[PDB]
């Protein structure tokens, strides 16, 4: 009933082929949060007690 | 941040670097974009190419396959970019009927799509294409690969990192800035036995350019051979116009409009439609000489 | 049918409940299955050291 | 029998006629891999392929195999010589054996 | 990074390690398995002496 | 020697000098326009095969 929140990934992470003594590269991710809230649907119906 | 681990960012990076490392294997094996010197050759080096856009069934099944079987080589798999599928479906007879009733399917466990084409296993994927090339077809048993143990993770809070390059440094001390770094490492080997065993697939026809090098003892003769048909003998010292004449003289008769030649005696660039090959057996050095495809661009 | 911050009725919409209504954090459902390399699916794997 | 312009009219009519009119069966075929681009690209008068029939590998075998016009068919890398690129007939007429 | 035979850092690129780094020998992976004859696959085999 | 797709032993030829018989794949054609005496000089299809 609180809803849900989802961390959608969006980052281009990248790796490199590297020589024996070569200097290894630095990388970083990326995200955007998305949230889902419930909603109600309802109806009423009616009759005589007879 | 490492205390908080928001959205499980640290555990998520450890899987998404593995995908980056997998992606970086294909681009090193197919296109060779940033391969290590230890990888011997890559599929873009092949001297066989084919067009598909007017009729993909003719392309893969006849004009393409002929270049393999007339050279004595098998066709066993194909890799296609997702952008090929509209052109594949768009292949029709001259009454508008589809040529591929044979068709391709999803996976519950992998992001690819997979199926059969003319009986061969076929993979469709979102990143096969680069530049002019949209896929590959050939004998994938000519390729072997291996991995040296598991994907490896180290963590440190004491190291000093260069955020620049070795030509223009920019250091940060992790310990003085209260930072933490994770270092991820893997190790693979690849060999392609015969790069000439595969056909590069493209939407529409192009000329192929070749570097021809006779570095070696400077007397004797060689034969060119274009689309499996072989020239007369060409001497070591032959001119560009001599070579152009010796190519067009082959009896499928590609025009002096199609062929072009540049360079000097003993060192040439050739541009032609179709597959070019050479045999140096008849030079005084039949081993130093070579021919290869120019990665033109 | 009422505004948020209506003078007579307590609603989950009301600004007074801000931060008591936090969603649960969940997995990324929209991301695809992780892209393995197509070459390793068709080429022969061999033992190596 | 030539097969070059149209392999279906080659095997399935022009070829088969020469066997049934002589009172002999057709039960297998051997074909060179250089025939597969002639099996493919056999088409009608407006461009559609004639064979939907097709052939497959097998896990411990160098050959490729399938059914063509119902008959078991083998594709192989060395069966062609000279002008000849394949054989069709009643292979039950061949017996062989090995000693030791 | 660094040259082979760098003056300060030892690497297995260096000429001093020649012959200490020999590869493991392996099976031929590029040849297909040994070939049977096509006639023996379609013709009838009989007992013989 | 036409080249341009035409090749050795596609062809064979018999008969006199002039009034030749020719055998080939595909469509044969003849341009007698330089053969000044032969205003009715002609190519005849004898048979397919």
């Amino acid at each position: 009933a609180t809803g849900i929140v989802i961390p959608h990934w969006t980052g281009d992470v990248s790796a490199q082929w590297i020589g024996e003594g070569d200097m290894k590269p630095i990388t970083k991710g990326n995200m955007t949060k998305r949230d889902v809230h419930p909603a109600k649907i309802a109806t009423i119906f009616v009759a005589s007690a007879e | 941040t490492v205390r908080a681990n928001p959205a499980n960012y640290l555990g998520t990076m450890r899987t998404k670097v593995a995908t980056a490392i997998a992606m970086a294997f294909d681009n090193a094996a197919l296109h060779g974009t940033n391969a290590p010197s230890a990888f011997q050759g890559y599929l873009d080096q092949s001297n066989k190419t084919q067009s598909i856009s007017p009729n993909a069934y003719q392309g893969l099944g006849v004009s393409g396959l002929t270049k393999l079987v007339t050279d004595g080589k098998k066709w066993t798999h194909t890799l296609l970019d997702d952008t090929v599928e509209p052109v594949l479906n768009g292949s029709v007879d001259a009454n508008g009927r589809p040529l591929f009733v044979e068709s391709t399917y999803e996976s519950l466990t992998t992001p690819f799509r997979e199926g059969r084409i003319l009986g061969r296993p076929t993979i469709l994927s979102d990143h096969v294409a680069e530049g002019d090339v949209v896929g590959y077809a050939g004998d994938f048993s000519q390729i072997i690969w291996g991995q040296v143990g598991g994907l490896s993770f180290d963590v440190t809070d004491q190291a000093t990192l260069n955020l620049g390059s070795q030509e223009s440094p920019n250091f940060v001390s992790l310990w003085q800035h209260n930072l933490v770094a994770v270092r991820v490492e893997a190790e693979y080997g690849l060999l392609i036995n015969d790069v000439n065993a595969f056909v590069k697939l493209t939407f529409d026809p192009v000329l192929t350019t070749y570097a021809l090098d006779l570095d070696g003892a400077s007397a004797g003769n060689f034969t060119l051979s274009l689309d499996g048909k072989t020239s007369a003998n060409i001497a070591y010292n032959a001119s560009t116009a001599t070579v152009k004449s010796a190519i067009v003289a082959i009896d499928d008769g590609v025009s002096a409009d199609d062929v072009t030649v540049t360079g000097s005696a003993g060192d040439y660039t050739i541009t032609v439609p179709g597959t070019l090959t050479a045999d140096f057996s008849g030079l005084t050095d039949g081993e130093g000489a070579s021919i290869s495809v120019v990665s033109v661009g | 049918g009422f505004s948020a911050d209506h003078s007579q009725i307590a609603q989950t919409k009301d600004t007074m409940f801000t931060g008591y209504l936090d969603p649960v954090q969940a997995k990324d459902y929209f991301a695809e299955a992780e892209k393995t390399s197509i070459v390793q699916r068709v080429a022969q794997k061999i033992p190596m050291g």
